[PDB]
């Protein structure tokens, strides 16, 4: 019955500076209409109710406003725990959502190394981890060097969400290989573009 | 304090169903209704249906119509969501939801919401996670920052929870989101970054739970001598 067009998609804002989303209904909802905060991997928390209200607990840097078919979303001063989805709501319909991020100066990423330990070698698996600690931009390019000979389609990545204290984000490259392999080679190099971590497997 | 506690993540095979569990505390029961909302991975949230907790009735999004089940029991103040004839895209975080008071006879301002069912649709079965020290040496040692973890590695189905010191030692922590393996197993590491003069002195437990399995695992990281 009702649609809801939610806008933007995404947003990048530096911290303190005023974030706005919009939210537009297909039809006359009075002042019937929710703001809700989805931090990654949490449950919906309700900020505004009722298009004006903030909601008991909420920070005040919180507001709403509209009436009828046209309603926004406002945090007046942008915090670094401020980094969610946004959502907007009438009765059945949740509009599309606004994935707020924050801009950051550039930082560099702590790359350290950890060989496979000898309980995960007891068992036939080698896994040797990459880890790429607190740098911004997200993009990062990391490739693994055996001997150094390049490697493919035996290396996963995983990259955490913003930080919400300092808006870093941090990677991690895992080389799977089996016992055999592992111990079939010395020098195991992670590349991040360009600096390098390797060791010795011997060491 | 008002809480909603729901039962804990599951894998379903396809076409069997799940039934997921929601119990309120806090306050009367009978006064609010629960609702359902649904999260696909990396999707929005899709409002299922609701159910009056005083008689039972129950008002169900047509997309689900037929398909679904909205229970409930007041004794001990439980409603219930069955999902039924389970799809591979019914894979998604189930949360169950209470509304605001109203007078206008339909109150959706959620103001409490559960923490969310992970139900995973597959027939791979359930395994428990093997948890393996991420031992900090030179090789993990950049400035005066050293760099220690966890690694936790073929589980089935997600999630699994990590933290640091029973939770004491949250600071400079990562745990990264699980990875899919080309084996159909789970697996993810926790970091953190501690300085280097702590260690040999100060204790580093990591705390990795796998409610799917029933597994608890707690791991004293120690550092390395090269």
């Amino acid at each position: 019955n009702i649609q809801m067009t939610q806008s933007p998609s995404s947003l990048s804002a530096s911290v303190g500076d005023r974030v706005t989303i919009t939210c537009q209904a297909s039809q006359d909802i009075s002042n019937y209409l929710n703001w809700y905060q989805q931090k990654p991997g949490k449950a919906p928390k309700l900020l505004i109710y009722d298009a004006s209200n903030l909601e008991t607990g909420v920070p005040s840097r919180f507001s709403g406003s509209g009436s009828g078919t046209h309603f926004t979303f406002t945090i007046s001063r942008l915090q670094p725990e401020d980094i969610a989805t946004y959502y907007c709501q009438v009765y059945e319909t949740f509009g599309q959502g606004t994935k707020v991020e924050i801009k950051r100066t550039v930082a560099a990423p702590s790359v350290f190394i950890f060989p496979p330990s000898d309980e995960q070698l007891k068992s036939g698996t080698a896994s040797v981890v990459c880890l790429l600690n607190n740098f911004y931009p997200r993009e990062a390019k990391v490739q693994w060097k055996v001997d150094n000979a390049l490697q493919s389609g035996n290396s996963q990545e995983s990259v955490t969400e913003q930080d919400s204290k300092d808006s870093t984000y941090s990677l991690s490259s895992t080389l799977t290989l089996s016992k055999a392999d592992y111990e079939k080679h010395k020098v195991y190099a992670c590349e991040v573009t360009s600096v390098t971590k390797s060791f010795n497997r011997g060491e | 304090q008002v809480q909603v506690v729901q039962s804990g993540a599951e894998v379903k095979k396809p076409g069997a169903s799940v039934k997921v569990s929601c119990k309120a505390s806090g306050y009367t029961f009978t006064d609010h209704y629960i609702h359902w909302v649904r999260q696909a991975p990396g999707q929005g949230l899709e409002w299922m249906g609701w159910i009056n907790p005083y008689r039972g009735g129950t008002n169900y999004a047509q997309k689900f119509q037929g398909r679904v089940t909205m229970t409930r029991d007041t004794s001990i103040n439980t409603a219930y969501m069955e999902l039924s004839r389970l799809r591979f895209d019914d894979t998604a975080v189930y949360y169950c939801a209470r509304p605001k008071d109203c007078s206008g006879g339909s109150c959706y301002d959620f103001d409490y919401w559960g923490q969310g069912t992970l139900v995973t649709v597959s027939s791979a079965s359930t395994k428990g996670p093997s948890v393996f020290p991420l031992a900090p040496s030179s090789k993990s040692t950049s400035g005066g920052t050293a760099a220690l973890g966890c690694l936790v590695k073929d589980y089935f189905p997600e999630p699994v929870t990590v933290s640091w010191n029973s939770g004491a030692l949250t600071s400079g922590v990562h745990t990264f989101p699980a990875v899919l393996q080309s084996s159909g197993l789970y697996s993810l590491s926790s970091v953190v970054t501690v300085p280097s003069s702590s260690l040999g002195t100060q204790t580093y437990i990591c705390n990795v739970n796998h409610k799917p399995s029933n597994t608890k695992v707690d791991k004293r990281v120690e550092p390395k001598s090269c």
